[PDB]
RNA sequence: CAAUAGGAGCUUAC
């Protein structure tokens, strides 16, 4: 099955579902239902599929620092000054930005 | 200026292409030769040249 | 060993087939004739007054390609060997050119025919512009109207093609080999038939076509040459051959002579 | 159900041939414009000055602005007007245009070459080229030297160039005799 | 402003020789030349002549850049052979070659008249 | 500044380490600067108008930085897909193509001067591969010259046998070609490839030294056999026209049939999918298939000799949609993902008719280049081109910002003593490096 | 005067600069002895598709041989074949091919070469006007950085992205030293009490 | 702008030819059969004459300002 | 002085892909199973179906750089008409009795197979191959 | 003048005589004042009524 | 032994 919209939680739960298998392409969800290591595995999904979409291929390493500092915190760090600088570096690291 | 600046000791030129010069080398005009420079202490084994 | 047949013969040009020869042989004696071949040209202007809507150097540029009768060229001297400070009577020769429009209508065409030899290493029949006939007006320099002016010294000097083309003898040397083939030394594009689609060349008819029967020949070298030297004049056709050849000889003389006497 | 007239400033227009279309006469169908009319223009004058707003006048080209241009049906050469009744390997195939029964066209494009600018019609044969390099010539052919003025040598500007020896091409549009290319290579 | 002058390539400066031999000790009794100021016209006569020799095993030069006019050439020769004696050999017999074909040209082109 | 100076050459934009890479300088006249040419690809440079930077290190220790971190040597290699990113390109991918066919051969003399060309050649002369009656080496020997010995590389193309008889596959032993025409697959910057065993074996000096012998080698037997292209090389013959224009017309049917069924309702729509949008899908899958199809045709049209197809074929520039663009079918043109719309009321220029959904009418361009284009596909084309350049001008904008907020996400993170990766707080992002 | 790294281009978007100059004698010479003034490479045609660019040098090819000037203009009924037609009636191969020979050796070439005239531009883009160097000069009144321009004698820009490179490629002394003793170096004394630059400093 | 010494591919002189040429155009001659006539036979040279623009003449116009 | 002597006899010839290779494809008129492909120069040496070709293999030609033969020497290769020379780069001891080698002449390609006891002596580095009419 | 800012740019501009084309198109020559300040790609796009 | 700044406009290569 495939869906429009997105209730993870319910549809996990109604029988007849692989309840061990249901993923949803929303990794905020993720983090709210399943946690952060969950999290990061769809996170990593995701970008796997942007950038293998065209036959282009990203070594793993990158990839995954890349969603290892996402969800270092435990919780979903953007990549823009609302989640970079909100960290506990230096001011002039992140005046510089 | 603090991310970026801007530098001497640089120059530029539109770039051509050259079949029999090696993959390590580049082809420098003999005006930008003599306009840059490099700083080489004088020692006892370059004294002469 | 070596042949030569003329097939045409006048003074501009001369077309001939060459036989019993190496390719590097021919093509080097090409070579030769379109690069090394001494002759004169202006190799320096003087302006004293230009009024003229045309520019100094646009009309040094076009002075500079004119051809100059270059007989003797070789009994003279190259600039830089010569003892003497600026120019000489023996390393140069000098022209003049004065030109004017006097009265308010028509234009006054200046033209190659008017330039004037003044000097040079005589009695060589060297430096004249070069004319095709006894009433040729020469090349086209410049125009002038109304109390428009031009006055030049001009510079002669040997020199070759290789430092710049005003010094070439030769317009084009027409040149080819083999007109059937036969060596296989090209692989003819097509579309349905290569034999229909190409051109024959113009001496096809000087050499049997191959026999359909016939196989390939791996022992066969390119033999007969067909080529066409052409002039500009300041040469004629047997002279830019003879002297072409000449200075292919005095070049592998001089390695010879390095040779030897390193030793 | 509405019916707009402009007579407003700023509006874009182009000409455009018109083709007979009232559906009473023998002459419908086909362009108004005759082979009178071009004796006249090459004469000069109307057998009792005749340039282009004679033309105009005459009710044989009218201009068309954008909105105008929404109901008008416009054939690209004279002789889309009439269906031909071919095979030609070389020739491009002019559209089928199959599924009307019977066009009713009502305006004709005097040369469809006419859509390009000033600077895309110096291009020789534009319609083999691939769009994106047909604007890197529109944009590069005003990096060209060549002679902007015949009176070069009595103004006093920062830059001028000129080429020593022009030469018109020798494949040429028939634009770049209204464009003076041949004339100031 | 960088371009430099048409006449370097055939005024021999007084502190640059025409000729340096140098041997290759790779293979047995072969040379390397580098022929300055000179470019096609001399090195693929020279070339073609001396590949024809039976005495002569290898033959070859190049030019590194068309901007630099000169050429470099490889030609090794048998054991008793040395590839000089065979360089001159092939002058000799280029400038023969041309000798004669300049006296039939003559001949040719008096006889057209 | 002198001959073997390490210096800083870069272009703009930046994107990658290997955007600026250090090279040696030779003084040279004429004020352009020089560049080997397969460098030319981790630069994105070419040779039209481009202008690069070059950067003089002041002392000894940026000296020893550059030539021992930066040097081009040691980019060949590139971390982001552990791939090489230098390869044979542009003209030696050709002439390598032709060189290393099964029927090419080379006389002695032309041998001689390639062995001389070759700046690695170790003296030896390698026999012919025929002796009887004339001595004859074929191209695959004289580019094995090329390869430096204990190489092996093997490849299967298709399930090709040990005797190949498409000359398709690679084999290498010891350095040296058995089998298969060097093209793209061998000498390209794929991975796996020539490039990166020597690169993997020899280390980055032989495998940079590799790409010049290469180069020389093919070079000289390009220019003294030659290539070019012509308008006939565009051109196919009159059946395979007749071909393609017959596809061309049962796929304008096939459309037509598609539009009889929307019209009467009797279209089968597909799921998340509006029954205009299944009838726009269809067609488009229609259309794109037979451009496919007459590009198909056109290419098993082209001989061996058809430079078109010897440069696809080499991989060296263009692919199967150039041919079928220039030689059959250039095809449907798309702005914005769709058709081409109805900017007018109800469509698309002003010499169309109302709600007509033909092919020609929301377009698709039934000519080639070749042939020429009519005004309509002409205008069609141009819009399509513009949507492209509009794209290409206002992505990079969004590209840049994001890369550089992704630089400075990450600008702080380096792999520690300990193996850990960490921030500048000292906070871990992973305890072990790409987890290996 | 034209010379290494001056633009060209011909009309059909294919534009370039040139790569080096040979001699009458050196370049590549049909039978008849003509020789061109310009070699662009193969390479430029297939992927860029100006098939109206080999159009255009076959059409001129006619035209000069016939001594009119060929009609270009587009969307009209002129096609290649008539132009070959043309071009074989005048004694050439139809397409424009011509077998031409080594300028070096004089031999064929295996392969024949597409021949003949085209229409080329002279851009504005010359390489003496762009070529520009700076060891030392000028710098800013303000921020005591190389002032900006060819024009001024400035200095290049090294950004951000060249330091994001040069982060890339580890190369940390080579950083500091574009940015510090390539660019506006300065000293000043600091309190070691306050660490504020307000110390008075009198060095003689 | 005037007539060029020679031509530009192969260097014969084509600047002694432009009045003959022009000669040629006005009693009829079409512009192929004038440069036959002149022994123009190679189309680098046939182009050389067959689109040369004579711009001298609109610059000789302008008054002289000496 | 020779390796492997045979004659064959010649049973197909696809000229085809090429212009001046063709590969063939010929048992042995003595012993038949036993299989020759050889690619050759159709130029150098011409062949057609049904033609009968003595074919030779030998380690070498005498009774490193390579230099061209003067007339006064000989050699073996002087009683055939298309001489090859090629590396051993499979050699297939594989089923009861089938074995395989493959010889590469410079990218000319071939296959022999046969009994054992006839290809055991072909296990080389380089093989000369030879030819008559 | 005292209003430079809000008021529109370049609709002056020098006449380029760099060469004769050039100079025609730079007489004939439009400008839609959007600007840059927004990445909306649709006016920037060649439009069916633009024939 | 010392060659302003700020703006706008048009362009070059991605
Ligand atoms: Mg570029
Ligand atoms: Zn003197
Ligand atoms: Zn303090
Ligand atoms: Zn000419």
């Amino acid at each position: 099955l495939e869906t429009d919209g997105i209730n993870l939680a319910e549809v996990m739960a109604v029988p007849g579902v692989d309840s061990s298998r249901t993923y949803s392409n929303s990794f905020v969800e993720i983090l709210s239902v399943l946690g952060i290591e969950a999290t990061r595995s769809s996170l990593y999904k995701e970008i796997l599929n942007v950038i293998a979409f065209d036959g282009s291929y990203v070594n793993y390493r990158h990839m995954a620092l890349l969603v290892d500092v996402m969800t270092s915190r435990g919780y979903l760090m953007a990549i823009t000054r609302h989640g970079i600088n909100r960290a506990d570096t230096g001011a002039l690291m992140r005046c510089s930005f | 200026n603090l991310m970026g600046k801007r530098v001497d000791f640089s120059a530029r030129t539109v770039i051509s292409g050259d079949p029999n010069l090696e993959l390590d080398q580049v082809g420098v005009p003999i005006s930008i030769a003599k306009t840059l420079s490099y700083p080489e202490t004088v020692t006892q084994y370059n004294i002469h040249r | 060993e070596p042949k030569v047949n003329i097939i045409n013969a006048q003074d501009d040009e001369v077309e001939l087939m060459l036989s019993d020869v190496n390719l590097s042989l021919a093509n080097s004696l090409r070579r030769t004739m379109l690069a090394e071949v001494p002759t004169l040209a202006i190799d320096l202007v003087e302006i004293k007054m230009n009024t003229s809507v045309l520019a100094d150097e646009f009309i040094s540029h076009r002075l500079g390609l004119i051809p100059l009768v270059s007989e003797d060229v070789e009994e003279m001297k190259y600039s830089r060997d010569c003892t003497c400070e600026d120019y000489c009577d023996e390393c140069s020769v000098v022209l003049e050119l004065s030109a004017r429009h006097e009265g308010e209508e028509g234009t006054t065409d200046v033209y190659s025919s008017s330039l004037i030899k003044v000097s040079g290493p005589g009695n060589l029949n060297v430096g004249e512009p070069v004319r095709r006939d006894d009433y040729d007006q020469g090349i086209l320099l410049c125009k002038l109207r109304n109390h428009q002016e031009l006055n030049i010294r001009c510079i002669a000097k040997k020199g070759i093609a290789k430092e710049h083309a005003k010094w070439s003898p030769c317009s084009a040397i027409a040149f080819e080999y083999d007109p059937h083939n036969k060596l296989k030394h090209t692989d003819f594009w097509f579309e349905v038939d290569a034999k229909k689609e190409w051109p024959d060349s113009k001496y096809a008819t000087w050499e049997e076509p191959p026999k359909p029967g016939e196989v390939f020949d791996y022992k066969a070298k390119p033999n007969r040459f067909y080529m066409t030297v052409e002039t500009t004049g300041s040469l004629k056709a047997n002279q830019v051959f003879s002297r072409g050849i000449k200075t292919l000889q005095e070049k592998l003389a001089n390695v010879l002579f390095e040779l030897e006497n390193s030793r | 159900r509405e019916f707009k007239i402009f007579t407003d400033v700023g509006r874009v227009y182009r000409p455009l041939f018109i083709v007979e279309d009232d559906e009473s006469k023998d002459n419908k169908g086909e362009l108004r414009i005759t082979k009178e009319h071009i004796r006249k223009i090459q004469q000069g004058y109307d057998d009792d000055v005749y340039g282009w707003s004679s033309l105009v006048t005459s009710g044989v080209i009218e201009y068309v602005d954008g909105e105008e241009e929404e109901t008008i049906m416009i054939a690209m050469t004279p002789e889309d007007l009439q269906t031909r009744s071919l095979n030609d390997t070389a020739k491009r195939i002019k559209p089928e245009m199959s599924t009307s029964s019977h066009h009713t066209f009502t305006h004709c494009e005097i040369h469809p070459s006419m859509i390009l600018g000033v600077a895309a019609s110096i291009i020789p044969f534009p319609d083999h080229n691939q769009s994106p390099r047909n604007t890197y010539q529109s944009a590069m052919g005003k990096q060209a030297m060549g002679v902007f003025l015949t009176n070069y040598n009595v103004r006093m500007d920062t830059m001028a160039n000129i080429l020593y020896y022009p030469q018109k091409p020798l494949a040429k549009t028939q634009a770049m005799e209204y464009l003076k290319f041949r004339e100031l290579p | 402003m960088n371009a430099p002058d048409r006449f370097e390539l055939f005024i021999l400066p007084d502190d640059v020789p025409k000729l340096k031999i140098t041997p290759d000790s790779r293979v047995p009794n072969c040379i390397i030349i580098k022929f300055e100021r000179e470019d096609h016209t001399l090195a693929n006569l020279l070339r073609e002549e001396l590949a024809l020799y039976p005495d002569v095993t290898f033959v070859a030069y190049k030019v590194e850049h068309p901007l630099f006019a000169n050429f470099v050439m490889r030609l090794q020769t048998e054991e008793g052979t040395r590839p000089k004696q065979a360089l001159e050999r092939a002058c000799a017999s280029i400038i023969n070659k041309l000798k004669t074909l300049d006296h039939k040209f003559n001949e040719e082109w008096n006889i057209k008249n | 500044l002198m001959d073997d100076d390490p210096v800083l050459f870069n272009r703009q934009p930046s994107l990658h380490k290997m955007s600026m890479m250090a090279h040696r300088v030779k003084v040279m006249p004429y004020s352009t600067f020089r560049l080997n040419l397969s460098v030319t690809s981790p630069y994105n440079a070419d040779f039209d108008g481009d202008e690069m930077n070059l950067h003089v290190p002041q002392s000894e220790e940026t000296r020893a930085e550059l030539s021992q971190l930066c040097a081009v040597p040691l980019q060949i290699v590139s971390p982001q897909s552990n791939k090489p990113v230098m390869g044979i390109v542009q003209d030696t991918l050709c002439g390598v193509r032709k060189m290393t066919l099964r029927d090419t051969f080379i006389e002695y003399e032309q041998v001689m001067n390639m062995l001389f060309w070759v700046p690695s050649w170790d003296g030896v002369v390698p026999q012919p591969a025929i002796l009887k009656p004339k001595p004859l080496w074929t191209g695959k020997q004289l580019l094995s010259i090329a390869i430096p010995s204990g190489i092996h590389l093997q490849r299967t193309d298709g399930g090709n046998s040990l005797l190949s008889p498409k000359d398709n596959g690679m084999l290498i032993v010891d350095g040296k070609v058995m089998f298969g025409v060097v093209d793209k697959k061998t000498v390209g910057s794929g991975g796996g490839g020539l490039i990166h065993t020597v690169m993997r074996e020899k280390g980055p000096k032989i495998c940079a030294e590799l790409f010049g012998n290469i180069q020389k080698v093919v070079n000289y037997w390009l220019l003294h056999n030659g290539f070019s292209i012509g308008i006939g090389d565009a051109i196919a013959d009159a059946s395979t026209m007749k071909e393609i224009t017959h596809a061309i017309s049962s796929a304008k049917e096939q459309v037509q049939e598609i539009i009889y069924k929307a019209q009467h309702n009797e279209l089968e729509l597909k799921p998340g999918m509006t029954l205009r949008e299944s009838f726009e899908g269809e067609v488009s899958r229609t259309l794109n298939d037979a451009r496919d199809s007459a590009g198909r045709s056109a290419e098993m049209n082209l001989k061996d000799l058809n430079n078109v197809k010897q440069m696809v074929s080499a991989g060296s520039k263009g692919s199967f949609i150039n041919i079928a663009q220039m030689s059959a079918c250039v095809g449907q043109q798309m702005v914005e993902g769709k058709r081409i719309a109805f900017g007018f009321a109800d469509r698309s220029l002003p010499h169309f008719t109302k709600d007509d959904f033909s092919p020609e009418s929301k377009g698709f361009v039934e000519n080639s280049y070749l042939r020429g284009l009519t005004p309509q596909e002409f205008f069609f084309h141009a819009m399509a081109g513009r949507e492209g350049l509009i794209d290409t001008a206002v992505k990079t904008a969004e590209t840049g910002y994001i890369q550089r907020r992704l630089v400075k996400a990450l600008e702080d993170i380096m792999v520690h003593y300990d193996g850990t990766t960490r921030n500048s707080l000292g906070d871990i992002i992973q305890f072990l490096y790409g987890e290996d | 005067v034209p010379q290494i790294g001056d633009k060209f281009a011909s009309r059909h978007g294919q534009k370039g600069t040139i790569g080096v100059t040979y001699r009458h004698e050196d370049m590549p010479f049909s039978a008849e002895g003509i020789v061109p003034d310009l070699i662009i490479n193969p390479h430029a045609i297939p992927s860029r598709m100006t098939v109206a660019h080999l159009i255009e040098c076959l059409l001129s090819k006619v035209g000069s041989i016939r001594g009119y000037e060929g009609d270009a203009t587009p969307f009209t009924d002129l096609t290649v074949d008539a132009v070959s037609n043309l071009l074989r009636d005048n004694g050439y191969q139809s397409r424009g091919f011509e077998v031409m020979y080594n300028g070096h050796t004089g031999k064929k070439l295996m392969a024949q070469v597409f021949f003949g005239p085209t229409y080329y531009q002279r851009l504005r883009h010359m390489v003496d006007d762009k070529i520009h160097a700076r060891a030392r000069g000028p710098v800013q009144v303000l921020t005591r950085q190389p002032v900006e321009g060819r024009s001024r004698d400035g200095g290049l820009r090294f950004g951000e992205m060249e330091r994001d490179c040069m982060i890339a490629h580890g190369a940390a002394g080579f950083l500091k030293e574009r940015l510090m003793e390539a660019s506006d170096a300065f000293r000043v004394h600091v309190c070691g009490i306050c660490g504020l630059m307000s110390v008075i400093a009198n060095l003689k | 702008m005037i007539i060029p010494v020679r031509c530009f591919s192969c260097g014969k002189v084509v600047g002694d030819k432009w009045d003959a040429y022009l000669r040629l155009l006005e009693e009829g001659k079409q512009e192929g059969d004038a440069l036959d006539e002149l022994k123009l036979k190679r189309y680098c040279c046939r182009r050389m004459v067959l689109t040369h623009v004579d711009l001298i003449e609109k610059f000789l116009r302008y008054n002289p300002l000496e | 002085s020779a390796l492997f002597d045979d004659i064959f006899t010649v049973q197909t010839v696809d000229n085809g892909r090429y212009n001046k290779v063709s590969r063939i494809i010929g048992i042995s008129t003595t012993n038949s199973a036993i299989k020759l492909t050889l690619d050759i120069n159709n130029e150098m040496f011409p062949v057609s179906q049904d033609d009968s070709l003595t074919v030779t293999l030998a380690n070498s030609l005498s009774l490193k750089s390579w230099r061209p033969p003067k007339p006064t020497d000989k050699s073996l290769a002087d009683d055939y008409d298309y001489v090859m020379f090629g590396t051993v780069y499979k050699f297939e001891e594989g089923d009861e009795d089938k074995i395989k080698v493959y010889v590469s002449f410079g990218g000319l390609l071939m296959c022999l197979e046969g009994g054992y006891k006839s290809l055991a002596s072909l296990k080389q580095d380089n093989l000369y191959i030879l030819i008559r009419r | 003048q005292k209003k430079a800012m809000s008021s529109r740019a370049g609709v002056s501009q020098v006449l380029n005589r760099y060469t004769y084309s050039s100079t025609l198109s730079h007489l004939r020559r439009t400008n839609t004042p959007i600007g840059r300040d927004g990445k909306l790609a649709k006016p920037r796009q060649l439009h069916n009524t633009h024939w």
